[PDB]
């Protein structure tokens, strides 16, 4: 019913090799070929890559800047709301970012802020604006 | 099985049901009830037992019924029905035993049988036994036929049958009985060296002989599940099969190699990718680095929006950090598994040159077996008497296999160096034509009954004919005898002073180097007293070798062995026999095989023996007059010793029917 184990005899393939006399030589030879180009494939992009490692060498580790620890205080300075504006209007609604820039307020705060500023800030019109680019 | 039942099986018949035999001569009782078909059967099994159980002498009916219990011992018609039909059919008091009832006063018809063979012989045997009067006609200056036993000394070495294929079954165990051969198992354990003359490691061995068998299950697969039997309007060979399941092994190699590296490439490729992404990322971060230093070159106290630059510009610094880092996270896993890749290539190869070539002596063995190279195998059928296969191992003659035919020879009318040309049946009967082979000009002529012919398939193929049938046999049977195949298969016999090999050891294999002579010399064997080593030549190399000079043959035979056991230890071999059976007038092959485009049913076409017309047109049909026995008209038991001797059976009973009538069947 089923051929022994990991002989692979397929009807397709049997009328294939079957077909004429060298056939079977014909589709060996194919994938011998065949074979050999995928072989001579890898390694173009095996230098390629390699190649752009060597650009990436030495990683990021000089640009690294130091992580910053910031309470997530309460209050808002001026100065705090001051950034916060010129935040969104560089982030859109990104809070994360926002936060993140703002340095010391939770990503609530934010949204927090964001409602309820709404209307001195014309956050509208701020949002529009960073929206248009 | 043991007891009547065993006798059943150790008969070749199913112990509860009747044959297609049975039924033929016991019409009443096999459409009849039941019950009786019990009885019937167990009388014809326990009858078995009696013969089986002592063989040495005739069974009578008398000590039948003697031996039977009612219920069983009431019905002695039954009985005696039964104890006829197998007393007819040669399965009891056949063989060598001791005649209770000394032989009929007179006979009655005239037979006449070509060919001394084990077919003929038993035959012969047969109707002697039977009261008829049988003469045999030889060609050649022995009995036995392709049991071709050669003794020299105390040099004794088969060129003919050599084996005994099992005693389950087989019809040769009564007479093993019946006549001391001295039988001897063959270690199965072979070994087998390269052309170099190593020893091939267990390993290597076992690796290849397992992807043998593998691959013979396979072409079973094509045959039966894709019905792989014709290709382009030709049958298919067991051999064509055999390459291309190999090539379709081969094919999967390949193409699952393309597939793995094709899973690297992508790989590979989506990691190029990955790098790009990662290199630009740092071409960003660079600059972005630059612009938050110069920001941040605004010393503070600054205003907002430039305070606002410096944090916004950090942040976005720091975001591509993060992002980075993730692909070099990512970068690394991809590394690593392209690691593992390159680490689990699929196999190189479906097999090694080395490799081809064990396997090739394994190829070369089923050659010898069939006597015949897979090309001309018929894929659907040639194993089909695979199913008749004896029980125990097998067995060699230890004292040559000659002695049968000269056991059973004795007590008949045998005539040396006749050699038959011509065989005319007719109506009234047949006239046999005959010459002496020593001078051809002196003639015989042999008038009879009937004839059974005996000749080898091959002596029947022959063209032009070596012998003449007048009439012309018909279309139905000569096309049989074209389509069957006979093959070819030759021992080489090496005789020495001292033993040099293994006596441990029955047989062991060299490995050829090409596949063209995997044939070769493949197979040494070691089974006589003496020290005699016998090596088969197999395959297409069979009819090639027939070409060339025994010393040569030899020659070859002692480099090999030189090579295996190290030149200094093979000496010379004091007496050295090869043979060439193709070439052989009186055989022209070894044994039947079925050829693709044949089948088994062409052993029964051999069978059928043939009818000669009217002599005066209008007057009614004749009795048949020329039959057919021999290895190659046995359909379940083809080329073999008891098969030949089982025909011979077969036929001598047919006659009898025919010419002295069945009393038996009503
Ligand atoms: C040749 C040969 C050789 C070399 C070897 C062998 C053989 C062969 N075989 C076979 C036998 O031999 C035969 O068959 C017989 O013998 C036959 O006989 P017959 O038929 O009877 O015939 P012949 O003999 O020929 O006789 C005839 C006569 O005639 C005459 N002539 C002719 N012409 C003429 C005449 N006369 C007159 N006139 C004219 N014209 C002549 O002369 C003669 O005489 C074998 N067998 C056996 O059994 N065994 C053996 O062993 C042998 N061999 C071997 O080694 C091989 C074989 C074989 C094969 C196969 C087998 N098996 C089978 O088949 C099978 C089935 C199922 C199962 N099986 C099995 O199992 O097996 C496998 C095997 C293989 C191998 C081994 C082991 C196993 C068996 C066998």
């Amino acid at each position: 019913r089923k051929p022994p184990k990991g002989m692979f005899l397929s009807q397709e393939d049997v009328e294939a090799v079957s077909a004429n006399a060298t056939a079977a030589t014909t589709v060996l030879r194919q994938l011998d070929m065949e074979l050999v180009s995928v072989k001579r494939q890898i390694q173009n992009i095996k230098q390629t890559n390699s190649a752009l490692k060597e650009k990436l060498d030495g990683g990021i580790e000089p640009y690294r800047l130091p992580e910053v620890i910031q309470k997530c205080n309460a209050r808002w300075t001026t100065e705090e709301q001051l950034l916060a504006v010129q935040a969104i209007r560089k982030y859109g609604r990104d809070f994360q970012a926002i936060s993140d820039v703002i340095g010391n307020k939770s990503v609530v705060q934010v949204k927090n802020f964001f409602v309820n500023y709404r209307r001195r800030f014309n956050i509208d019109e701020v949002l529009q604006e960073w929206e248009a680019e | 099985p043991s007891g009547v039942e065993g006798a059943a099986f150790q008969s070749r018949l199913p112990h509860d049901r009747m044959t297609s035999q049975e039924a033929a001569c016991f019409p009443d009782i096999i459409s009849g009830p039941q019950q009786t078909q019990k009885v019937f059967l167990f009388i014809r099994n326990r009858t078995l037992q009696l013969w089986l159980d002592n063989p040495k002498i005739q069974l009578t009916f008398e000590a039948t019924l003697q031996q039977l219990e009612a219920p069983y011992n009431s019905d002695t018609v039954l009985v005696h029905r039964v104890h006829s039909y197998l007393e007819r059919h040669g399965l009891i008091n056949f063989g060598i035993y001791k005649r209770i009832k000394p032989l009929p006063t007179k006979k009655t018809g005239k037979v006449i049988i070509i060919g001394s063979g084990v077919s003929g012989l038993a035959a012969a045997r047969q109707l002697q036994s039977f009261g008829m009067d049988v003469t045999l006609l030889e060609a050649r200056d022995r009995v036995g036929g392709r049991v071709a036993t050669f003794r020299k000394g105390n040099y004794v070495a088969d060129l003919g049958a050599m084996v005994v294929t099992g005693l389950g079954g087989n019809p040769m165990a009564v007479v093993s009985k019946q006549v001391n051969m001295e039988l001897a198992k063959i270690k199965q354990k072979c070994p087998l060296y390269e052309a170099n003359g190593q020893a091939v490691p267990k390993e290597k061995d076992e690796m290849v002989e397992q992807e043998f068998n593998r691959l013979l299950e396979a072409t079973s697969y094509l045959s039966h599940q894709l019905d792989f039997n014709v290709l382009n309007n030709k049958p298919v060979s067991l051999g064509q099969a055999l390459e291309v399941v190999i090539q379709l092994q081969e094919k999967h190699v390949k193409d699952e190699q393309i597939e793995h590296w094709k899973k690297i490439v992508k790989t590979q490729e989506e990691l190029k990718e990955l790098l790009n992404k990662m290199v630009n990322l740092k071409e960003k971060i660079k600059e972005l680095h630059q612009q938050y230093k110069e920001a941040s070159e605004v010393k503070p106290p600054r205003d907002i929006t430039a305070e606002f630059l410096v944090k916004s510009k950090h942040r976005d610094l720091t975001a591509l950090c993060k992002e980075y880092d993730e692909l070099a996270e990512t970068q690394g896993k991809l590394e690593e598994k392209l690691q593992e890749l390159e680490a689990n290539p699929p196999s190189d190869v479906y097999l090694s040159s080395r490799d081809r070539q064990i396997l090739d002596w394994h190829f070369a063995n089923l050659e010898f077996a069939n006597a015949t190279p897979l090309s001309t195998l018929s894929l659907k059928h040639w194993d089909q008497d695979d199913d008749f296969e004896f029980t125990g191992s097998h067995l060699t003659v230890r004292n040559g296999y000659s002695c049968v035919p000269v056991a059973l020879a004795e007590g008949l009318d045998i005539k040396l160096n006749t050699a038959v040309r011509q065989v005319r049946y007719t109506a009234s009967g047949c006239e046999v034509i005959a010459v002496n082979t020593r001078s051809t000009s002196q003639t015989f002529i042999y008038k009879c009954d009937a004839v059974l012919c005996t000749l080898p398939l091959g002596v029947l193929k022959q063209q032009p004919p070596a012998v003449q049938f007048v009439p012309p046999l018909p279309e139905w049977k000569t096309s049989a005898v074209q389509r069957m195949g006979f093959g070819n298969l030759n021992k080489v016999v090496l005789c020495f002073d001292r033993v040099f090999w293994d006596p441990s050891v029955n047989l062991f294999g060299h490995v050829g180097s090409t596949t063209a002579s995997r044939g070769e010399l493949f197979l040494f064997w070691n089974l006589y007293k003496a020290p005699i080593l016998l090596a088969l030549v197999a395959g297409e190399a069979a009819g090639i070798m027939e070409n060339i000079s025994d010393d040569v043959i030899v020659g070859r035979c002692l480099a090999i062995l030189k090579g295996i056991f190290g030149s200094s230890a093979v000496p010379q071999p004091k007496e050295t026999v090869v043979s060439r059976w193709r070439a052989d007038p009186w055989a022209r092959g070894s044994y039947s095989y079925v050829a693709a485009g044949s089948s088994g049913n062409d052993y029964d076409l051999m069978a059928q023996p043939i009818t000669p017309g009217p002599s005066i047109p209008g007057a009614p049909q004749p009795i048949p007059r020329l039959f057919f026995a021999g290895e190659h008209t046995i359909r379940n038991y083809p080329a073999t010793v008891h098969g030949a001797l089982l025909s011979g059976l077969r036929e001598a009973g047919r006659i009898a029917d025919q010419f002295l009538g069945a009393m038996y069947t009503l």
